[PDB]
């Protein structure tokens, strides 16, 4: 009979399942397309786009429920604590990276697909690999703070 | 199929504590032996692990149980009788507390026979056996001693019954298997006829008693209820339609029942209760739809369903088998069957609680805050207890109950496939739920305090509408004359009709708007809910192994750790998730029933003038006071604690003294949650020293404790002071005021 | 004065971040 | 790991080597009882610190000890 | 019934008599003489 | 784990033309539940983009075709794709 | 005067105490026909606060500033009957229960299963000690004497 939950990868003795939450095709689609995902791109791109997108959504709580929403310095201030809130998370990423890897170690990335097929280990799991994308990270939110307080405040757009 | 005569009735094993255990028989070495006694006493299951044995012991207790609540019902009803002021009230109810007992003038005690109208000294009641009574048609008080004596009658036939059921004709196993029969039986026979015979007797007797007494007539000079069966001509001046007879009925004229048969929907104006034809019209559909029901399951005569048959045919792709296998395990495990009872049945409790205060079912019940504020409350809390009680017996059955090489079934085996995803979404839901609810009133709090009101989660900053039930409100408000044409008004008042009901200068019930506090406070009942709902089922899951302990089904289901090691592993047994969902569910049931206190007396409870303006009891002040923990203490606790601190004096000083009681106690109970057996073994080691030197040394040597006792008398001693509080706190503010 | 302007927030959010960054760096330290 | 320690009070029941939930324990001959054996503690590295051993001796002050000490992986149970 | 007998002189049964006649004698000794602040004689 | 519906897309013609049928019969005073839920639509698309208020009907006649509708397609599925299995 | 106390025949607070306690039962009398019952009670209520006033008043209390009888246990002898009589009659009557039960522990110490007999009393044998221990302080002391009190 038909059934859908299977174990991971067929091996029963693995501590996960497999369901359609997990390895639906659109699903499966849809994650090794985002830059966390792509082990074969230079770290310091997929930071510049997870920075950039970041970014730019954080400016919208901070400008609408801080404490000067009611006031004429409500973008300038939620754009200004958007861009204090990247930089302390620039920072959590510097330390960790830091803290975690050392120069001149190998990648500790698996080196085997779902298929058994052999791939190159993901280089973001290294000093330098963690370094560029930290570097990358934080001038992509920087970037993406500018770019939304520019089209909030500075072009009369129709929003809303 | 019976067994006759399979235990002798005798006094020998009287004598002879512990005999229903191997071990307890042995004899008393220490003082364990006397605590052990008293807890394994209805443990059924281990005393013998034959199945017959244990249904027929089961059996024989239910018919105790049913002796012991016939007895507790006719001292209710001679208590009425004999030292009550009914036939007074019964002609004032408006002006007059019900009062049912009285008080013997011993030690200054007699202070407690207030005056409550009617020219009767004595304790006031909240249960509302008057209202019950008076929508019976009762008016004198030869009818409730003749209830009281019928009560003790039946009390002692169950007493005979469970005694001849057990000793003298003893069912067999066979007997008690036959699920079919008995859900036959009890839908169509115990619950069908009930309601019909109920219906019956509204018809007969609680309608006309009931017109002349709203009409005004003295209850002295009601006629007798046998008078309207005999005499068809009083029933025919009340209700022309009774001149017809049964006629209509079996015709299928029905549309000619309509004066006493009625869909009307609200309130009666006069008592401020449901109209009673509905309530009979109700009994009548209900008796109709649980006679029809109570012929699905099949027996003898081939015709019905096989319950086996239906379980084994629901079966999907995610779920493999299904229910098969199902069958077997509820008809070999009382323990399951217990659980799953025990759910259901307090689930209806808190359903009842609710549906009760909404929809007044008893003349002058609703302009009765006292018995609304404590019929709430009593039943919140019993559904609680009831509810907790299921997960506890769940888990004793995965316990002790599950075997899959005989009882193999798919959906149980596939749940705890992956029980740990279950658990961390149930983790992640609590801290979402307590973050984003209990953090909003921090935040409130905050704001307030710093001097920024237009920064708060307010009905003037910050609104959080809570659209959705609104919407239902607004649906249920517009149903008469759309989506129920026949119903005449709303269901409830409370639906937002904008329609006002006041019996004898008091509201009894009106339209209950929803704002930014209700918002907040629903969704602090979520929270609760679902942190009750992770401990219990946690419990459950992990009762018989775990990545910690591998084995911990061989240590059984009451154990109190497995020692130091690993870290520490105190508190893994199943038995200790309920001893932690406890204080839970207390927190819980707490919370709502102060939040129904102060919702009621804030924008429903009042009196009315003549002018037609509402002054409530607390003036509305749940709306812009209650979004803080501030406002909470300061307008609830501190303002309302006014009345039992200042009871002294007056007829109200017992709540003022249970008060200060149930504080103790509750206090009493913090010193064996935060202490250990060991130092108190330590101790006793010491005071036992100079029982030697004086020679009054016991020969039965005494023991601290145990982990689990301490554990036990620590949850007791607080459940049972913080209820005890809050009840002489309701109690009290609600009586004065 | 002008001081408390600058040494609240300097003692305040700067000084901790500082001082937490250090100490976990140095517990997390390993040879 | 833990210290487990054994004292020649020991009667030769065999009970703790018998609960232990992880192979730390054995019998070994000897001479001094009238069992002539005693227990033997050759892999306190797997010892958890249950102490289901010292619930199982009916010498009247144990005859196995357990003292806790420096913690690692095995001995704090972790299958992470 | 020596059975009887013996159930008569277990601890609780034993100690709420003992408890019931010793509750009632006070009371009826607090009914005779009310309010009793010294002992006067 | 690969096309775990067993997709076969006839069931969303033959759930929306069964749902369709009956719900067409105007035995509403008249009305039709259908024609009531696009009366509805065309009432609320007059002032576009404003949203319905919290006292129109639109609200209680989409849950009401939406269940209906909903029953018609799953239960179309499990009838399609059971027979084959049992 | 002990502690600068008055009498509470002299003191006008105390009387003021009593008018307040009988006007406020007088006032619940009012809502009674005379012949009921609760009037009846009312008034038995009545008498016993005013008797009870008269007895504090005769027996030689002392009264503070509030108008409440203060005890005094110094051992003067005008104040015996507050603190010195009751505490003899309690020390008798705990050393007499004290006493029964160590007679009864000793007497069952040499059975073969001492523990059955403190879980199903011997009620001939205790009935048989209850007496005994009317004359306590005599046997006590005489077998502190003897030295047969404390254990070896
Ligand atoms: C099981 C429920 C129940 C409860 C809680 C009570 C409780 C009470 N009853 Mg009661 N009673 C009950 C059932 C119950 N009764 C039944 C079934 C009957 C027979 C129909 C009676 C008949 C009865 C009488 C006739 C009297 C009471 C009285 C009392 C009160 C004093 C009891 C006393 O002094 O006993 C002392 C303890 C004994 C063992 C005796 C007390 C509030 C008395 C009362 O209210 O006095 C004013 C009183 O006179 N009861
Ligand atoms: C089990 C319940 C019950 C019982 C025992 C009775 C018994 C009786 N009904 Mg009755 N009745 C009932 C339910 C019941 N009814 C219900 C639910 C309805 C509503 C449809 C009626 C409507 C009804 C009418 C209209 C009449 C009776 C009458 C009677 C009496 C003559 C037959 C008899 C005492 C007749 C009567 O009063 O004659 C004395 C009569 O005319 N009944
Ligand atoms: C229909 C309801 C129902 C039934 C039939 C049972 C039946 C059973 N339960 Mg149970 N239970 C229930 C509801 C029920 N439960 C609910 C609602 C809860 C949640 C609170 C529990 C929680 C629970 C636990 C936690 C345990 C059981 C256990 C048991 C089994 C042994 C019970 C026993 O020996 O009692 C012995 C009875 C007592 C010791 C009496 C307790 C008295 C209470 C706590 C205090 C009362 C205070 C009183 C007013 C003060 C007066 C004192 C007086 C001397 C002056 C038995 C099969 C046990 C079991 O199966 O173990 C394997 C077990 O451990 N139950
Ligand atoms: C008033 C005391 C108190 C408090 C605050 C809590 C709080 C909590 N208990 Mg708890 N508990 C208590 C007493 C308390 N308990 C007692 C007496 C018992 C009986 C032994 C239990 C038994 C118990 C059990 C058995 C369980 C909990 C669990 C939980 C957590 C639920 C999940 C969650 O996120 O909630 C929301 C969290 C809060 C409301 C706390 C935050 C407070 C606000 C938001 C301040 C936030 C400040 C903010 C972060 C900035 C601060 C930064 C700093 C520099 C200042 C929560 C942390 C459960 C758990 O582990 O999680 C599922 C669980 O299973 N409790
Ligand atoms: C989806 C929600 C809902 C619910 C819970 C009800 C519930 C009810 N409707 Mg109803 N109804 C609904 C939607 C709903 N309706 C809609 C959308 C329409 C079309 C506008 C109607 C049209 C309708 C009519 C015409 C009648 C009912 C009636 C009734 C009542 C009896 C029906 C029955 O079978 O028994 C019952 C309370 C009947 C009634 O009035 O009973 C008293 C009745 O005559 N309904
Ligand atoms: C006949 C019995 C008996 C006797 C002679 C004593 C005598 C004594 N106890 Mg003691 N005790 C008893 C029973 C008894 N105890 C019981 C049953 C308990 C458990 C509740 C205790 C708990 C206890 C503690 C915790 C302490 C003492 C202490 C003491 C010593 C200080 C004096 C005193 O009054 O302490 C006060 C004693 C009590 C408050 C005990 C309560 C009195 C009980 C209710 C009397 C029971 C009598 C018994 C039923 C006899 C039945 C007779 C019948 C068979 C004929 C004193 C030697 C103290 C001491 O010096 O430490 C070593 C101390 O700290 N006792
Ligand atoms: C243990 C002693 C002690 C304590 C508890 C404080 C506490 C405080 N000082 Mg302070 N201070 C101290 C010694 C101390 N001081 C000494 C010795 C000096 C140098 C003479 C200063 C100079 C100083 C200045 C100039 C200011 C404070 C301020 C403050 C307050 C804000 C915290 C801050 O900015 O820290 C700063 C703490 C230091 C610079 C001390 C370093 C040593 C706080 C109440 C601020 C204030 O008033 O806020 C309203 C502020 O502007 N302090
Ligand atoms: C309503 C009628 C009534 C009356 C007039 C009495 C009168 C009396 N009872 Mg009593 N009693 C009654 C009903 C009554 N009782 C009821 C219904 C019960 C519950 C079953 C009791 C239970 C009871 C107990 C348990 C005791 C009394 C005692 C007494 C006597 C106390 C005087 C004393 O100690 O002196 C000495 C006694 C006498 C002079 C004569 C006896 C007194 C004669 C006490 C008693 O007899 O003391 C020895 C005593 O201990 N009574
Ligand atoms: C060790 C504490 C203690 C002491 C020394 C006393 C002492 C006394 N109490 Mg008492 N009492 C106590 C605790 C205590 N009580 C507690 C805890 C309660 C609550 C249950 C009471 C409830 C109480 C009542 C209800 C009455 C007394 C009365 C009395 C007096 C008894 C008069 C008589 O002949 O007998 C006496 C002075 C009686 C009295 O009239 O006192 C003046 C009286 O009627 N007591
Ligand atoms: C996910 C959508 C709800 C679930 C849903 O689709 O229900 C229905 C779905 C499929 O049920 P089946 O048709 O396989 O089985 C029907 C049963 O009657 C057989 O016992 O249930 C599951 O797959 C398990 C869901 C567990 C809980 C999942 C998280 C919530």
């Amino acid at each position: 009979t038909f059934q859908v939950v299977q174990p991971i990868n067929g091996d029963p003795f693995i501590g996960s399942l497999e369901t359609p939450v997990t390895s639906s095709p659109l699903i499966a689609w849809y994650l090794s397309n985002l830059p966390g995902y792509r082990t074969a791109v230079n770290p310091l791109l997929r930071g510049v786009e997870v920075g950039l997108a970041h970014g730019f959504f954080l400016v919208g709580p901070f400008v609408k429920a801080g404490p000067l929403r009611n006031t004429a310095y409500a973008g300038s201030a939620g754009s200004l604590a958007a861009a204090g809130l990247v930089v302390i998370l620039s920072m959590c990423l510097t330390i960790y990276g830091i803290s975690s890897f050392k120069e001149g170690e190998p990648s500790i990335a698996p080196s085997l697909t779902l298929t058994g097929r052999k791939k190159q280990p993901d280089q973001l799991q290294t000093a330098d690999g963690w370094a560029k994308f930290t570097g990358g990270f934080f001038f992509g939110g920087i970037s993406g703070v500018t770019w939304a307080y520019f089209l909030l405040y500075v072009l009369d757009l129709p929003y809303f | 199929l019976v067994d006759r005569d399979p235990i002798k009735t005798s006094f020998e094993e009287w004598a002879k504590p512990g005999h229903f255990s191997r071990t307890i028989a042995k004899g008393p070495d220490t003082t364990t032996w006397i605590w052990n006694l008293h807890a394994d006493a209805h443990d059924f299951d281990s005393h013998t692990s034959d199945l017959e044995e244990i249904s027929r012991k089961v059996f024989s207790a239910h018919f105790g149980q049913l002796s012991i609540i016939f007895l507790w019902l006719s001292g209710m009803y001679f208590h009425g009788a004999r030292f009550s002021n009914y036939e007074a009230w019964l002609s004032d109810p408006t002006h007059i507390g019900p009062s049912a007992q009285v008080v013997w003038p011993i030690v200054g005690q007699e202070i407690l026979n207030g005056d409550v109208g009617g020219g009767f000294r004595g304790i006031q009641i909240t249960s509302g056996f008057f209202q019950i009574w008076r929508a019976s048609g009762i008016t004198s008080e030869l009818q409730l001693y003749c209830t009281a004596i019928g009560a003790l009658v039946f009390a002692a036939l169950m007493l005979f019954a469970g005694w001849f059921h057990y000793h003298k004709a003893a069912p067999k196993l066979a007997w008690f298997q036959d699920v079919e029969s008995m859900l036959n039986h009890h839908l169509a026979g115990l619950l069908g006829l009930g309601s019909l015979s109920w219906a019956g007797h509204q018809v007969h007797v609680s309608l006309p008693i009931n017109q002349f007494l709203n009409a005004g007539v003295d209850p002295k000079e009601i006629p007798l209820p046998h008078e309207f069966i005999l005499n068809r001509d009083l029933l025919a001046q009340l209700y022309p339609s009774f001149a017809e007879g049964a006629t209509p009925f079996f015709t299928l004229n029905w549309s000619k029942y309509s004066e006493f048969l009625t869909f009307r929907g609200g309130l009666d104006p006069v008592t401020g209760g449901l109209w009673l034809t509905d309530i009979a019209h109700h009994h009548l559909a209900i008796a109709i739809l649980f006679l029809i029901a109570g012929h699905m399951y099949r027996t003898n005569w081939g015709i019905g369903h096989g319950i086996k048959d239906i379980l084994e045919a629901h079966k999907g792709p995610f779920t493999g088998q299904g229910h098969k296998g199902l069958y077997e395990i509820l008809t070999t495990s009382w323990h399951a069957q217990l659980s799953l009872n025990l759910a259901m049945l307090g689930s209806l409790t808190i359903i009842v609680a609710h549906h009760m205060y909404s929809m007044p079912p008893y003349p002058y019940l609703a302009t009765d805050y006292a018995t609304q504020l404590s019929l709430f409350t009593h039943h919140m809390w019993i559904g609680g207890f009831l509810i907790v009680g299921a997960a506890a017996h769940a888990a004793i059955f995965m316990v002790r109950d599950y075997d899959p090489t005989n009882r193999y079934n798919d959906l149980l085996d596939r749940v705890l496939r992956h029980r740990d995803a279950i658990i961390s979404h149930l983790n992640w839901v609590c801290i979402f739920l307590g973050f984003h609810s209990f953090g909003l009133y921090i935040h409130n709090d905050t704001m307030s305090a710093l001097g920024r009101p237009q920064d708060m989660f307010s009905d003037t900053a910050i609104q959080l509408q809570p659209v959705f039930a609104q919407w239902i409100q607004n649906t249920h408000a517009l149903a008469p004359g759309v989506t129920a044409p026949g119903e005449t008004a709303s269901t409830s008042l409370t639906w937002g009709g904008g329609e006002l009901v006041a019996v004898g200068g008091k509201v009894a019930l009106l339209p209950i708007p929803l704002g930014t506090a209700d918002f907040l406070v629903h969704h602090i009942h979520a929270f609760t809910i679902h942190v009750t709902v992770l401990i219990l089922l946690k419990g459950v899951l992990f009762a018989r192994s775990s990545r910690l302990i591998p084995d911990k089904a061989n240590l059984g289901f009451r154990f109190p750790c497995d020692g130091p090691g690993r870290g520490g592993t105190c508190q893994v047994s199943a038995w200790d998730h309920v001893f932690l969902g406890l204080f839970w569910m207390y927190n819980a049931i707490s919370v709502v029933i102060f939040h129904f206190s102060w919702k009621m007396q804030s924008d429903v409870w009042g009196s009315i003038s003549d002018q037609g303006v509402v002054t409530h009891i607390t003036g509305g002040n749940f709306a812009q006071s209650s979004i803080t923990i501030n406002g909470w203490l300061r307008d609830f606790l501190w303002a309302q604690a006014s009345q039992v601190i200042q009871s002294y004096g007056s007829s109200l000083s017992a709540y003022g003294l249970f008060f200060l009681g149930a504080h103790f106690v509750w206090a009493f109970s913090l010193m064996f949650l935060f202490s250990g057996r060991g130092y108190w073994q330590e101790l006793i080691e010491s005071i036992v020293w100079a029982h030697n030197k004086l020679k009054v040394a016991p020969a039965t040597q005494p023991r601290a404790l145990s982990i689990i006792q301490g554990r036990a008398v620590g949850v007791t001693h607080y459940l049972l002071g913080g209820i005890a509080t809050t009840w002489a706190f309701f109690l009290a503010r609600i009586i004065a005021v | 004065n002008n001081l408390p302007s600058i040494f609240v927030p300097l003692v305040g959010l700067v000084f901790p971040a500082i001082a937490m960054a250090s100490l976990f760096l140095h517990i997390q330290k390993n040879k | 790991s833990h210290s487990v320690k054994i004292y020649d009070t020991c009667i030769g029941c065999t009970q703790c080597v018998r609960a232990c939930p992880t192979d730390v324990l054995e019998m070994i001959p000897w001479d001094g009882c009238k069992a002539k054996q005693i227990a033997s503690a050759p892999r306190t590295e797997d010892c958890v610190g249950c102490k289901r051993c010292e619930s199982a001796c009916p010498t009247d002050f144990l005859s196995v000890r357990v003292y806790l000490w420096h913690e690692t992986t095995r001995s704090m149970g972790l299958a992470y | 019934m020596r059975d009887l007998k013996t159930y008569l002189s277990v601890a609780p049964v034993l100690s709420t008599l003992w408890f019931g006649s010793l509750a009632g004698l006070l009371i009826e000794i607090n009914r005779l003489f009310p309010d009793a602040l010294t002992f006067p004689f | 784990e690969r096309n775990w519906l067993r997709r076969d897309l006839n069931v969303v013609g033959f759930g929306l033309i069964g749902w369709l049928a009956p719900s067409s019969i105007p035995a509403i005073n008249g009305k039709s539940l259908t024609g009531l839920f696009f009366d509805s639509i065309g009432t609320e698309l007059a002032h576009f983009p404003t949203p319905p208020a919290l006292t129109s009907q639109f609200w209680l006649w989409l849950v009401t075709w939406h269940l209906g509708l909903f029953l018609c397609l799953t239960f179309g599925q499990i009838g399609f794709k059971g027979r084959t299995e049992d | 005067d002990i502690s600068g106390l008055t009498p509470c025949k002299d003191s006008k607070q105390f009387a003021k105490r009593e008018k307040q306690q009988i006007k406020k039962l007088e006032s619940s009398l009012k809502l009674y026909a005379p012949e009921s019952a609760p009037a009846l009670a009312l008034n038995a209520q009545i008498e016993k606060t005013k008797r009870r006033f008269d007895n504090y008043g005769k027996y030689g209390l002392l009264c503070g500033s509030d108008g409440l009888p203060h005890l005094i246990v110094n051992g003067d002898q005008r104040h015996w009957g507050e603190f010195i009589t009751p505490g003899i009659l309690f020390l008798y009557i705990a050393g007499w229960i004290g006493w029964v039960g160590r007679s009864y522990l000793i007497a069952i110490s040499g059975e073969k299963k001492p523990a059955m007999k403190e879980i199903i009393i011997d009620v001939p044998l205790a009935s048989r000690i209850i007496f005994r221990g009317f004359i306590w302080p005599v046997a006590a002391y005489r077998e502190f004497l003897n030295g047969d009190l404390i254990a070896k």
